[PDB]
Formats: structure tokens, C-alpha cells, sequence
């Protein structure tokens, strides 16, 4: 837009977005692998 | 302009190695969760009828 960091940057953004979906997927399936512990 | 670039180029090489973790786990847990099933469905078969009924003299622990 203004620049053509700031058009690199709104893509870079739905990365750094994304990055928010794989840290809560990473402490969920650890947090899911231990709860899986207790029941086997 | 500077700081921006290199912390875009910092999110690159991240979340390529946060995806190789969360493929491991991935398979991991399908093979966790085929134990619990494994277990469970002999536990069935005995839980069903029929069996004797008696009482707790004592929980000596």
C-alpha cells in the first residue's frame, strides 16, 4: 500500500496470525497426550 | 524498514520447524489412543452379566 514493505507486511501478518493457531495446537496436544496418560 | 524485514524473515523459519513438532504428535496420539480401545474391550466382556454378589468385610488397604 503506502510501500511495498507495507504490502510484504500484510501478508506477513496472516503469518504471524497463524503462528497464534500452531502455539495453541502444540500446548493442547501435549495438554491432551498427558490427559490420554491417565486413562490409558 | 529494517527490523520489520528481519522479523518477517524470523517467522519463515519458525513455523517451518513448529509444523515438523505437530506432525510428530499427530501420529503419536492415534497410536496412544488404539491402547485405551484395546484395553477397554476386554474390560466389556467381563463387566457384563453374569456375577455373584457379596459384601466388603473389611477394605484392609
Amino acid at each position: 500500500e503506502q510501500e511495498a514493505h507495507n504490502k510484504a507486511l500484510n501478508q506477513f501478518k496472516r503469518k504471524l496470525l497463524e503462528h497464534r493457531r500452531y502455539d495453541d495446537q502444540l500446548k493442547q496436544r501435549r495438554q491432551n497426550i498427558r490427559d490420554l496418560e491417565k486413562l490409558y | 524498514t529494517q527490523e520489520l524485514q528481519t522479523r518477517a524473515k524470523l517467522l519463515d523459519n519458525e513455523i517451518r520447524i513448529f509444523r515438523s513438532e505437530l506432525q510428530r504428535l499427530s501420529h503419536e496420539n492415534n497410536v496412544m489412543l488404539e491402547k485405551i480401545k484395546d484395553n477397554k474391550e476386554k474390560i466389556k466382556n467381563n463387566r457384563q452379566l453374569p456375577y455373584l454378589v457379596a459384601n466388603v468385610v473389611e477394605v484392609m488397604d
